[PDB]
């Protein structure tokens, strides 16, 4: 399964957790910026690595990182 | 037996044989479990 | 200092009480490298035993020979060619057939060159220091016999005089 | 060289006190066996069923090799060579100067049958479920043991019979190879001098 | 032309290397 | 599924085909395998580099035993200038009668030989199908010998540890002294004892080699320190080469030029190039410190070699750590090395021809010559593909900085961005510039005005042509001249014999050049400045950049970053070599080109031809490849075939791999995964085939593993098809 | 030992447990009269008479080696004098 990081420079405006295609990230309550909120990646087993929740990140070099590794069939979106 | 049969001893038998029991072997071994 | 054979040097590390024969004879510190002695000890040996039967053959087919026409031969070095190769590839399977089972054995065990060879007991009941002693006599003579033999083919090759 | 080791001390042999006694037999035995499993497991190599089959295919051939004597000497055996023209080019072994030199005809007849036995062998291997004795041994078969330098003498259709003639045909085979490279005679003229003359007769 | 010995113990000889050949693939593990 | 990437966990545990593909690929990667140590990873190495000089050798030894046994050596031996070398016969049940007849030699279907086996056994002193089998014996011993050595040293208490690999001095001594010197020194004792009474006709055996002086004042001259004697009485100009008549008893000489017969160097010269080789080497390799206190620490050295003013930051300091812990900066430096001194074989052995008889063998000289520009560019793209690797994978920037100040290697990725603008400016100029010549001269010939095309001399390349001894430019320079000290010097020496193979038309020597030579040298210098931009920005970007600022996070090769934030195609290290290979490949051929088109010309007679035509781009499509390509492609028509008849079949198989290649390039994955499922559909649901299922999951290659396999099917085609085309129009056109 | 240097000339101890006790004065004329014997010796070997076979005579084959060398010394001298020696 692919490896989904979560860096302090959220912003929490929520664009990755509504761009995952197979609900991998959500939102959780947090202290570091003013909405309150952070991401998290609780359900890496269901990650693709289509990266489409770091196509929606606005910081600056990213706050959600995928690192591609195992493969696996729900990672590799087979429906066979 | 000649020296000039020694060809057509061997290549059919490379050529052909160590293939199959290559095959064989290799299919066999990556086909393994755990 | 520390060795007998070259009182001025020190001999190295690994060079020291057992493994009779030890006269602290390491000037270039070869056995530094060895991880242990026991594979060089089997290796001079079998050397030293090798070249004792060579030096004896040297001796003997100088003045004795068999019977037959093909062992006439008395210059050990025209012998090597003159003799059929059936008789050496029979010696040289033979030597294989000992060697394999030893070669298995070899790089493992503690004291590589103990084959187990002793048909007529001279050992049993000997005490420890005549053991060494036996040890000592062997290592000596064998060396001995390895100067002799690299003599004899060197000036066989150079002279062709192959005794005296 | 002499500031450090070459050969980490981790890294050392111990003798394997597991062989002790052993006989060199059953040392290589145990050494193949340890060193090459599933090949081992399988039956092949140095193993009683491997001595078996091969005793067995000696055996029967020591009968093909007189055989063969006896047709080469009553007047079988066709003669001349294959016909490049029927079989292709790769029946043709030489041109010397403008004469194609093929494979003989003979040698060709004795492949076929050679070629017979072999095929039933390949059915009897790839027909296990329905032959008394099998090729190779099934995971969970453990091999027939030794019979050891001396198998039991025990006359007639018994298996230290066979084992025993299988033994002493191989034995017989590498005799007549060894005598017939030393000497530099034909297999079929060494046969014919070990029989006094009465297959090439 | 070489002899039928000659390249028949020459054979016998890369049968030999071969032997060493497996062993040090077999030693270089699966 | 469970036990083919044994090195590999995360890849046995892969569904798909994936794991097959990528666990062959993977195999020598020891450094990325599961459960891995620095000690494994060196005695790994180790034990394959033993295994990998086994196979050199018993590739050495199957060549030999082939030319002993099927070869014509033995009647080559009486002609070398007639009889065409056989490498090996041919059994092919696919042949008919007519390929039988055509390729037919002597007793048997046989190939020619085009590596120069002959020439080369030749020259150093063999004369016999059994001298051959014994070469191949002992060649099959030692090959024997290296796997006992492979087997042994990963054995435990034979293992080496990472100090004895890490010791620097110590190898070098002995690899410089003992390898390079002392193998020298054998090679000139052969030389002289086998090989140069062979060449005057006295054989030097296995069994008269203690008793046959090599000099008939036999080491008393050495001793004695008269090494003069050792040259007196050199070969004379009516010397036969494998016979007494007109030879002499010299045995290390300056001469210079080639022999008059064979039209190569002179034994004896070459005897004492190796002999003052060897003597160089065993000096040099004195030169590091070892267990007796003096010699060198190449630590110190590197450390002390900073500029006092400072223009190189703090100088050397961390370079000593920084090769020794990384295997692939060695790897990379070795194969750099390896590269240059192969290009220099390939410049050398045809200006420069070793071997007896070896320059009228047209089609062997230039398949000798292609075979080493292509290795030398695989090895110089290699060497590149290795600091790449080093970079991302074992370069620290903590080592190669001192106090802030960055050391030689860490300020190269400082001004990275001036290096690789500054070869983007150099590539952009000379690819602007010769194309716009090359088509200047193609519009301005075609237009039937050819006066009007742009030729520049090499003025340049030509007065170095002069400055060694050719009077062709007149430019009376250095050794054009005869009162110049550089002539007056070596005037008693080698020049009479340099001056007289220099200054002949029919030697390779020094070809004389024109504006043709001009353009093609700067395509060539186009071609290498483009290859080595591709390379070079591919290491130093190999860390990172703008557009991935964490590229050594992902590894050397990885498929992309995403689609996003712009793009992000072939943006890793490794596909800075994938697109250079291209360029590599293109440089070869171009080089190639050049050294068989000028080659042709010369051997032919028409200089002419090359010197007016070379100046367009038409001029070489027309005359060089469609000229030339008429015997390749006539070697089986509906009418018949000839010996040709494989070379033409191996050109349309080069040509359908290389669009094959062009298949695996041009589509890329996604399209392929689709159609596989499509494909996966049609299997799963079809009766009397739903009884077998595969085991591993059809997927389509990777995005890396396709480029590579594109990158593969191209290369391989590219060589397939020029191989083929440069030796059937050689054989085809000269004979 | 440190041999690594930032001053104006380096420590004596790159010259090596030989050069490093060396006065710059005895250096100093060694090296240019090492250079001037190496560069006669090029200058009779050759240039102002042609190399033979019969005459190469090992003084100045053996002479002309100081030429490199000198280059050495000198450098040694310098650094010997820079560092009060
Ligand atoms: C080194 C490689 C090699 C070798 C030696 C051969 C050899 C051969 N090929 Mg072949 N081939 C190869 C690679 C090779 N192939 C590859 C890679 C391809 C794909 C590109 C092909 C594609 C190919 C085609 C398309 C054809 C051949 C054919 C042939 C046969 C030549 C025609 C002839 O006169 O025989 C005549 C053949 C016979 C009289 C009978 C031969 C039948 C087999 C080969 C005999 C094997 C005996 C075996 C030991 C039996 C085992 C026991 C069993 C009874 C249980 C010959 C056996 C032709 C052929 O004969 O087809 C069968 C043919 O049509 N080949
Ligand atoms: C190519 C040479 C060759 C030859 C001449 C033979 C000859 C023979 N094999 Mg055989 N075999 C061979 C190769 C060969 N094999 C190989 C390569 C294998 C491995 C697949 C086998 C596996 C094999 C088995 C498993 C059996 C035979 C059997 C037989 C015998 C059948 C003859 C018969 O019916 O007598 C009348 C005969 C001894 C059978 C036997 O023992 O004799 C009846 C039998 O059961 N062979
Ligand atoms: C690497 C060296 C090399 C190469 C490329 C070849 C190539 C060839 N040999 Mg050959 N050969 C070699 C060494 C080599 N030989 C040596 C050293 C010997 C002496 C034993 C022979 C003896 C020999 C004979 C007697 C015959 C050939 C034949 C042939 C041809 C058909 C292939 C065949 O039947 O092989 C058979 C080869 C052998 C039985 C000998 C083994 C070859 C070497 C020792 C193994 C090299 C392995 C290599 C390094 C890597 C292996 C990779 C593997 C793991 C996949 C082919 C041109 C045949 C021929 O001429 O047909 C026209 C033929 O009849 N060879
Ligand atoms: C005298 C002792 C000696 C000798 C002969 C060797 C020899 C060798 N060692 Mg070795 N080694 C030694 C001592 C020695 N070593 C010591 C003491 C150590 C421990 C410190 C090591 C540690 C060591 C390691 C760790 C490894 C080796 C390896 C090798 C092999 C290299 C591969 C090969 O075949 O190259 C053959 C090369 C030649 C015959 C010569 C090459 C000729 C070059 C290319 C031409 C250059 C000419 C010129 C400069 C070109 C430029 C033109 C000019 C104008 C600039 C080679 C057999 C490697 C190997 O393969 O192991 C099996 C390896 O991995 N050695
Ligand atoms: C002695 C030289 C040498 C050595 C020791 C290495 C060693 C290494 N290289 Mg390297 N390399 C070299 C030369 C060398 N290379 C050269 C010359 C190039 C330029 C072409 C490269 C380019 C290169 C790249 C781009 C990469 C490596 C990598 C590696 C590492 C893993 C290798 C691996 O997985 O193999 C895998 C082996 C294969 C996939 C087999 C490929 C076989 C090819 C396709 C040829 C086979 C086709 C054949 C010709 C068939 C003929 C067709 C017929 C019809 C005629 C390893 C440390 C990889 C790495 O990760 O390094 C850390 C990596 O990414 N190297
Ligand atoms: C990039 C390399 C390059 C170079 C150096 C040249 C150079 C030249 N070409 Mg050429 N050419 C090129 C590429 C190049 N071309 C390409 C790629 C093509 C294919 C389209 C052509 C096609 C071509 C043709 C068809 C002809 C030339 C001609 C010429 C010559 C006359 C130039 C001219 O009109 O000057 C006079 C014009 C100027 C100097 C313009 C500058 C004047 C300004 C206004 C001065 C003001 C400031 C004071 C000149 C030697 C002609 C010729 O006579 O060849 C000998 C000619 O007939 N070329
Ligand atoms: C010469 C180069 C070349 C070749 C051979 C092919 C071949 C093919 N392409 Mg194409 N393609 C090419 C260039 C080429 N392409 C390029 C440059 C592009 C870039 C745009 C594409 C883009 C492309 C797309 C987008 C598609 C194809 C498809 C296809 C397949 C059509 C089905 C077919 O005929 O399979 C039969 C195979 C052949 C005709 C190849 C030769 C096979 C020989 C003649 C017969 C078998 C030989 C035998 C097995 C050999 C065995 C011996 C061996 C083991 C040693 C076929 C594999 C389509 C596809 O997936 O297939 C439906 C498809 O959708 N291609
Ligand atoms: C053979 C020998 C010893 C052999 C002993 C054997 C086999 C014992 C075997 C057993 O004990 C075991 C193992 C186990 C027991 O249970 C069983 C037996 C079987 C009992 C020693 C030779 C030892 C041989 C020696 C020391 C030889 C020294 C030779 C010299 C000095 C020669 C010099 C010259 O040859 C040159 C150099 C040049 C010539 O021209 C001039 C001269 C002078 C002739
Ligand atoms: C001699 C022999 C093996 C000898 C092995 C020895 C000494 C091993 C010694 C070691 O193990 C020890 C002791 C200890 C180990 O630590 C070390 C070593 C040294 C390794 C095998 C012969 C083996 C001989 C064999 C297997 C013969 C097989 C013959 C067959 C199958 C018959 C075939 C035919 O019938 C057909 C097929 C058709 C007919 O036309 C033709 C014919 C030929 C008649
Ligand atoms: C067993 C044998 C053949 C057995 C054949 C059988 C079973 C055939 C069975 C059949 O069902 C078939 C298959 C097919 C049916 O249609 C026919 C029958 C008949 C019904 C041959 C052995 C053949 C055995 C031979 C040839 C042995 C040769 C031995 C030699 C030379 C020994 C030499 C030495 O003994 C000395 C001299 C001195 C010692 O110190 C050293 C050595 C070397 C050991
Ligand atoms: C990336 C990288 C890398 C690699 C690199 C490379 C690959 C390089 C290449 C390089 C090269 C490839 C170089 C080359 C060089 C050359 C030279 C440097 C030459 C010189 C020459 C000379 C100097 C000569 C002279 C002369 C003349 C001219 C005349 C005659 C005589 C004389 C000799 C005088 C590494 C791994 C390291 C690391 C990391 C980074
Ligand atoms: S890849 Fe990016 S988008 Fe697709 S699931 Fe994993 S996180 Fe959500």
């Amino acid at each position: 399964s692919h490896t989904v990081k979560i860096y302090d420079t959220c912003i929490g405006c929520t664009q990755c957790v509504r761009a995952c295609p197979t609900d991998v990230l959500e939102m959780v309550p947090w202290d570091g910026c003013k909405a309150g909120q952070i991401a998290s990646a609780p359900r890496t087993e269901d990650c693709v690595g289509c990266k489409r929740c770091e196509t929606a990140c606005p910081t600056d070099f990213l706050s959600v990182r995928v690192y591609l590794g195992g493969e696996t069939t729900r990672s590799l979106g087979l429906a066979y | 037996m000649s020296l000039d049969l020694l060809p057509s001893f061997f290549v059919p038998l490379v050529g052909l044989v160590l293939p199959l029991f290559s095959i064989i072997g290799l299919f066999l071994y990556i086909e393994k479990e755990n | 200092a520390q060795s007998k054979a070259l009182p001025f040097l020190k001999a190295p590390a690994k060079l020291d009480g057992s493994l009779a024969g030890d006269f602290g004879f390491d000037p270039m510190g070869i056995s530094d490298q060895v991880a242990n002695l026991k594979y060089v000890r089997a290796a001079e040996l079998k050397h030293c035993r090798v070249a004792m039967l060579g030096f004896l053959g040297w001796v003997v087919q100088q003045y004795v020979h068999l019977p037959g026409e093909i062992y006439a031969e008395s210059n050990p070095l025209k012998a090597l060619t003159s003799v059929p190769l059936l008789s050496q590839i029979q010696i040289f399977l033979f030597i294989g057939a000992i060697e394999l089972a030893t070669l298995d054995q070899t790089y493992t065990a503690d004291k590589p060159w103990d084959l187990g060879f002793d048909p007529l007991n001279f050992s049993k009941g000997k005490s420890e220091q005549q053991m060494k002693d036996l040890e000592v006599k062997e290592l000596k003579n064998g060396r001995v016999a390895m100067i002799a033999i690299m003599g004899l083919i060197a000036q066989t090759l150079y002279t062709g005089v192959p005794l005296f | 060289g002499t500031p450090f080791d070459t050969v980490s001390k981790d890294e050392l042999a111990v003798e394997n006190k597991a062989m002790a006694g052993k006989s060199v037999f059953e040392r290589a035995m145990a050494d193949f066996n340890g060193r090459y499993p599933a090949v081992a497991a399988l039956g092949l190599g140095p193993s009683a069923k491997a001595e078996r089959w091969n005793g067995r295919h000696a055996m029967f051939g020591w009968i093909v090799l007189l055989a063969t004597g006896y047709a080469q000497a009553h007047g079988l055996l066709p003669e001349g060579g294959m016909d490049a023209k029927e079989w292709g080019t790769w029946v043709i072994v030489s041109t010397t100067n403008g004469e194609q030199v093929t494979i003989p005809a003979a040698r060709a007849a004795i492949a076929i049958g050679h070629l017979h036995f072999g095929a039933v062998g390949v059915f009897a291997a790839y027909s296990k479920n329905s032959v008394k004795d099998r090729l190779l041994l099934e995971p969970g078969e453990k091999d027939e043991a030794p019979a050891g330098l001396f198998p039991a003498l025990r006359p007639g259709l018994t298996k230290e019979a066979e084992m025993l003639n299988g033994r002493v045909a191989m034995l017989g085979l590498v005799a007549l190879v060894a005598v017939s490279a030393a000497t530099g005679q034909d297999i079929l003229s060494v046969i014919d001098q070990g029989l006094g003359g009465l297959l090439l007769k | 032309m070489i002899y039928d010995s000659q390249v028949y113990i020459a054979l016998v000889i890369a049968v030999v290397a071969s032997v060493l050949a497996i062993r040090l693939g077999a030693t270089l593990y699966n | 599924v469970y036990k083919f990437p044994k090195f590999s966990k995360a890849l046995a545990e892969d569904p798909s085909t994936r794991r097959i593909w990528y666990g062959i690929a993977t195999a020598h990667d020891f450094e990325s395998h599961d459960a891995m140590t620095e000690s494994k990873l060196y005695q790994k190495i180790f034990a394959s580099h033993f295994g990998h000089i086994a196979i050199i050798f018993l590739w050495t030894a199957g060549n030999l035993f082939h030319v002993a046994w099927q070869g014509n050596f033995e009647a080559w031996i009486l002609n070398p200038l007639k009889v065409r070398p056989i490498a090996h016969a041919i059994w092919d049940p696919h042949f008919g009668q007519a390929a039988y007849k055509a390729f037919l030699k002597t007793s048997s279907p046989a190939n020619l030989a085009l590596s120069g086996v002959y020439e080369w056994w030749y020259t150093i002193g063999m004369r016999t199908n059994n001298d051959l089998y014994q070469g191949s014996f002992f060649l099959i011993l030692l090959s024997s010998l290296l796997l006992f050595a492979g087997w042994l040293h990963l054995q435990p208490s034979f293992r080496p540890s990472l100090d004895w690999f890490k010791a620097n001095e110590y190898r070098l001594n002995h690899h410089l002294s003992g390898l390079f010197g002392v193998s020298s020194l054998a090679w000139t004792g052969h030389l002289v004892h086998v090989a140069i009474p062979e060449s005057r006709g006295i054989h030097v055996g296995w069994d008269n080699f203690l008793t046959v002086l090599p000099h008939p004042e036999g080491l008393t001259p050495f001793f004695s320190g008269n090494w003069k004697a050792y040259a007196q009485n050199p070969d004379t100009a009516s010397h036969i080469f494998g016979s007494g008549e007109g030879s002499g008893t010299a045995i290390l000489t300056f001469l210079g030029g080639f022999h008059p017969q064979t039209k190569s160097l002179w034994l004896t010269d070459m005897a004492h190039h190796h002999l003052a080789i060897a003597v160089l080497f065993i000096v040099a390799g004195h030169m590091y410190r070892t267990n007796w206190l003096i010699g060198h620490q190449m630590k110190l050295i590197l450390e002390a070699h900073r500029p006092p003013g400072g223009r190189l930051g703090i100088g050397h300091i961390g370079l000593y750590e920084t090769i020794t812990n990384s295997l692939h900066f060695q790897l990379g430096l070795a194969l750099a090395a390896l590269g240059v001194a192969t290009s220099l074989t390939a410049q050398h052995m045809y200006a420069l021809p070793p071997y007896a008889f070896l320059a009228s063998n047209f089609p062997t000289q230039a398949a000798l010559y292609t075979h080493h520009q292509y290795i030398a560019g695989f090895l110089m793209v290699g060497a590149f593909a290795h600091g790449a690797i080093f970079f991302v994978r074992d370069y620290d920037p903590a080592v190669n900085t001192r106090n802030g100040e960055k050391n030689v290697l860490a300020r190269m990725l400082e001004h990275k961005e001036a290096i690789i603008s500054h070869l983007s400016w150099v590539s952009l100029f000379l690819g602007f510039h010769t194309l716009g010549i090359y088509v200047h001269n193609d519009v301005v010939v075609a237009f039937g005005q050819p006066e009007k095309q742009i030729l520049v001399e090499p003025l340049f390349a030509e007065w170095i042509q002069a400055a060694s001894g050719k009077t062709l430019y007149n430019f009376d320079l250095l050794l054009a001249s005869s009162n110049s000290p550089a002539s007056v010097a070596s005037s008693q020496l080698w020049l009479p014999g340099w001056l007289s193979a220099i200054n002949d038309g029919k030697n390779s020597l020094f070809l004389p050049i024109g504006p043709g030579d001009f353009l093609v040298h700067h395509a060539i210098a186009l071609g290498l400045h483009t290859t080595t931009l591709i390379l070079v920005k591919g290491a130093l970007d190999a860390r990172g950049s703008k557009l991935m600022p964490d590229k050594k996070d992902f590894g050397y090769s990885f498929p992309c970053d995403g689609p996003g934030r712009g793009g992000t195609c072939d943006i890793s290290a490794w596909d800075a070599f994938y697109l250079a290979m291209f360029w590599m490949l293109n440089t070869i051929g171009w080089v190639t080109f050049y050294w068989h088109w000028k080659h042709l010309t010369l051997w032919q007679g028409n200089q002419v031809q090359f010197n007016e035509s070379s100046n367009y781009i038409m001029g070489w499509l027309r005359d060089y490849l469609w000229l030339n390509s008429s015997p390749l492609i006539n070697g089986y028509n509906p009418f018949g075939m000839n010996s040709l008849s494989v070379w033409a079949w191996m050109f349309l198989f080069g040509h359908l791999v290389w669009a094959t290649g062009f298949m695996f390039l041009i589509s890329w994955r996604g399209y392929w995964q689709e159609l596989i499922e499509t494909i996966v559909w049609a299997h799963e649901r079809t009766p009397l085939a739903n009884l077998v299922r595969w085991k591993d999951k059809p997927v389509a290659l990777s995005i890396v593993q396709a480029r590579l396999v594109g990158l593969a099917h191209f290369t391989i085609g590219y060589v397939l098809t020029y191989a083929a085309f440069v030796i059937a129009s050689t054989i085809g056109k000269l004979g | 030992e440190s041999t690594y240097w930032e001053g104006k000339a380096p420590p004596s101890v790159v010259l090596g447990p030989f050069l490093s006790k060396i006065p710059s004065g005895v250096l100093g004329p060694a090296s240019l009269v090492a250079l001037i014997v190496g560069s006669y010796c090029t200058h009779e070997s050759n240039i102002f008479n042609t190399l033979t076979v019969d005459t190469i005579y090992p003084a100045y084959v053996l002479g002309s080696f100081l030429t490199p060398i000198s280059w050495g010394l000198h450098v040694a001298a310098w650094i010997q004098k820079m560092n009060k020696a």
